[PDB]
């Protein structure tokens, strides 16, 4: 879309309807006459547009009302209400822009933010934007969290998120204008290369790909048309459903074969019965011929009975000879029909062993998307976020994804090498307890009005706790933390001196010997100016490969690569970097997925702030003090960087609404 | 979520 | 609302394969065995049918007889009537047969002749005693 139209779409907003968000801040409007709603909607969309077309400058309210036009620019308050709602909730003046109005001399409120991942950094940026005093506590010696970029010399390569999934309605679109991000389109041509090293023939490539997609729809059919969602008291996973679909297609192939062979034997039987009728008739002809010859022998002149005998025995043989002619007519058609059925036999197999291996690579592909074995994905909800898809082609970052957090981080108070260990939250405020990661004897106490926790789901899942909560988080939050899944996916960065692959190929597959190792080094990316190939390890392979040395893993990489290009073409790598996100203690995983037994409802429980009980019993129920952001808290856009940016923007808005107050709901 |  | 065409999926089939862990390989072994058994049964009938075909070697060409063709006449020779009384006794009412025998009287005349000399040739008796067989 385009216009004030397009600005709504490019802010994930319905252009013609008011959201549940806005119903809450503008209950007058949404309950008011329909004409006014249209008015509000336009001044929403136009401000949106004004921000979007130049997002390197702050969009002031009074710079806004100036570009606004009558009759819209008539209600000065509705404009001010709209602009402030947008500004609070991070739809405008978010990211990295030049402050027109400079920052307030004196601040209000104190927020401690745990983690400088993008979710924390975005919140922090916004809270400081709103006039609060913010400090981030970072366990690592760098910002970005799971946005991690390797840099040695001119070699650069993301160990963490590396793909922007489409600028159509993506907040990273805004960010890219705001920060120099060199975005490179992903060319969708990907050739598979079996374990022998020879490319899959284009014809087989296309056939198995369509079985994969056919197989996916089939599970969707088991899920939604057949309510095959719980099996023997346990929720069904996607992988389970794929087996039952593959099995039923294997069963159907046997049924076709049985039915076709059964038709042949039925036709054979018809024949066998026909042949017996013919053999008896032929033997019955036999004695009749003999009888006619004996009767014929009696030479004339003969009495009528003898003449009748000849005439009679002659009818009978002619008649039975007519009958044997009709039955070799009937054996003719049966003989040809049996040849037809023999030459028209249905497929012997549903999938060949080579065909099944290709299918794995598509499954490893999907285990890469959801950073987890398909046996863990919920069949019912693994594609619950299918609807919110961004438009445009996927892109990668040539300069490394780090440049974004590093950019967000300027002007912010980040304490690095600072590992939080307790979070204490009470009716009257909070204290966060952190240590030095270098020497853990050193100990720090941070006091504040609210804590924003962006701890990774894998960290929050750790047993025994890497971070104590005082008092303990309530059972509804811990149960969502268990139920939700935190997957794993790892990369191997391969650093050579000269390109030796198809450079117009961004990316090419390798097909696994076994199905158990389908994710093990199944895919390679070339998306950098320098000669760097990047190899994925997904599915079950990810967890296994972390117990296996760097060198042996580069070992198996080189093997793969030799088979596809020849032992003479592929040098030893200058630099090798293999990730281990599950072992990383500041992540303990790569991203989350919708586990079987979980749902998108869990992602929302994950984002509910915590409100401590009263200090003085009988005292009025207090303010919430513990807020959560990060990839696992945004239900509609999880496991991504854009969802993590949005989570931080959402919490900043929610925190400001409680500590600075909202003056836009009147 | 899935890719290409 | 319908499975992708060329996918086969029915409540019945699905429950069957999910009844336990091995219920899958169980179902698919039974179907392998129904195969071999049908395939082996085919072998038998092909071998059994092959033998019969050997017995019908040469068909009935030696036993065939040349066709007789002669214009249907009108009058009844004494000889032809006597053929008829006999064909009645040996053929009941199949006029085509009684035809094929006499050769020159065709078919229609036989039904007439049937009533024309019915009184004289005592066909009632001849027919009555043909049914007796």
């Amino acid at each position: 879309p385009s216009g004030v139209e397009g600005a709504a779409f490019q802010s994930r907003l319905p252009h013609d309807r008011m959201t549940s968000q806005e119903a809450a801040c503008f209950p007058d409007i949404i309950s008011g006459p329909q004409q006014t709603q249209k008015v509000f909607l336009f001044i929403r969309n136009r401000t949106l547009q004004l921000w979007l077309d130049n997002p390197k400058i702050q969009l002031t309210f009074e710079a806004t009302l100036q570009q606004l036009e009558a009759p819209y620019n008539s209600d000065t308050v509705l404009v001010h209400r709209v602009h402030s709602y947008l500004e609070r909730h991070g739809l405008i003046n978010f990211g990295i822009y030049k402050r027109i109005k400079p920052l307030p001399t004196k601040k209000t409120g104190k927020v401690i933010i745990i983690g400088s991942g993008v979710s924390g950094l975005a919140a922090a940026r916004q809270l400081q934007s709103f006039g609060m005093d913010v400090t981030l506590l970072e366990a690592r010696d760098r910002v970005g969290g799971r946005v991690a970029t390797f840099r040695k010399g001119n070699y650069v390569a993301d160990l963490g998120a590396m793909v922007v999934t489409g600028l159509g309605g993506n907040p990273m679109a805004v960010v890219s204008k705001q920060v120099n991000m060199e975005l490179a389109k992903i060319k969708q041509k990907c050739p598979l290369y079996e374990a022998n090293g020879q490319a899959v023939p284009k014809e087989k490539d296309e056939m198995v790909e369509q079985e994969f997609n056919r197989l996916l729809e089939a599970t969707s059919y088991l899920s939604h048309q057949l309510d095959f969602n719980v099996l023997n008291n346990k929720p069904v996973s996607l992988g389970q459903a794929l087996e039952v679909v593959i099995q039923l297609q294997e069963k159907h192939v046997k049924d076709e074969q049985i039915e076709h062979w059964k038709k042949i034997v039925k036709t054979q039987e018809e024949l066998k019965e026909l042949l017996n009728k013919m053999v008896n008739l032929k033997e019955k002809i036999k004695e009749l011929h003999q009888q006619y010859k004996e009767a014929s022998e009696v030479k004339p002149p003969r009495d009528i009975t003898a003449e009748f005998l000849v005439k009679s025995k002659h009818r009978d043989l002619t008649a039975l000879c007519k009958e044997y002619d009709e039955l070799a007519e009937t054996q003719g058609k049966l003989e040809e029909k049996l040849q037809e059925l023999e030459a028209n036999p249905p497929s012997d197999v549903y999938l060949s062993s080579r065909d099944r291996q290709i299918l794995d690579w598509h499954f490893a592909n999907l285990e890469f998307a959801n950073a987890t074995p398909l046996s863990t994905l919920s069949l019912k909800h693994w594609d619950q976020d299918d609807d919110f898809e961004f438009t445009g082609s996927h892109l990668t970052v040539r300069n490394g994804y780090s440049c974004v957090p590093v950019a967000l981080a300027e002007g912010l108070d980040i304490k690095l090498n600072t590992a939080v260990r307790q979070v204490r939250y009470t009716a009257s405020g909070c204290e966060v307890i952190a240590v030095n990661t270098r020497s853990t004897s050193q100990t720090f106490i941070y006091k504040c009005d609210a804590v924003l926790c962006t701890l990774p789901l894998g960290v929050l899942k750790q047993q025994p706790p890497a971070v104590q909560f005082v008092p303990p988080l309530p059972e509804w939050k811990t149960s969502a933390v268990q139920r939700m899944g935190f997957g794993n996916l790892n990369k191997v960065v391969l650093c050579f001196d000269r390109v030796f692959w198809d450079p117009s190929v961004n990316l090419f597959g390798h097909v696994g010997s076994t199905t158990a190792s389908r994710g093990e080094l199944f895919l390679f990316w070339n998306l950098y100016k320098a000669p760097i190939l990047l190899a994925l390890v997904a599915g079950e392979a990810a967890g296994i490969m972390e117990n296996i040395s760097d060198d042996v893993i580069v070992g198996r990489c080189l093997a793969i690569l030799k088979g596809i290009f020849g032992s003479s073409a592929v040098p030893q790598p200058k630099e090798t970097v293999v990730s281990r996100w599950r072992a990383d203690p500041w992540a303990r995983g790569s991203y989350s997925y919708v586990a079987a037994g979980s749902s998108g409802n869990d992602y929302d429980l994950m984002a509910q702030p915590i409100t401590p009980g009263p200090s003085i019993p009988g005292a009025p129920q207090p303010i919430p003090r513990l807020f959560f952001a990060g990839e696992h808290t945004i239900r509609n856009y999880p496991a991504t960087v854009h969802g993590a940016l949005l989570s931080g923007l959402r919490e900043a808005g929610r925190i400001a609404d409680q500590f600075l107050g909202a003056m836009y709901t009147l | 979520p899935r890719s290409f | 609302r319908k499975p992708p065409k060329g996918m086969f999926l029915s409540q019945e089939d699905v429950e069957a394969v999910s009844a336990n862990a091995t219920a899958a390989t169980t179902v698919l072994r039974q179907l392998d065995m129904e195969l071999v058994s049908v395939k082996r049964q085919i072998q038998n009938i092909k071998q059994t049918n092959s033998a019969l075909k050997e017995k019908l070697d040469g068909g009935i060409e030696p036993y065939r007889l040349p066709e007789v063709i002669q214009k249907c006449n009108a009058r009844w020779t004494t000889e032809e009537q006597l053929l008829a009384v006999q064909a009645i006794r040996k053929y009941g009412r199949d006029f085509q047969a009684i035809s094929d025998v006499i050769g020159n009287k065709s078919v229609v005349q036989v039904k007439n002749f049937f009533v024309n000399y019915r009184r004289r040739f005592n066909i009632d008796e001849v027919l009555q005693e043909w049914e007796a067989e």
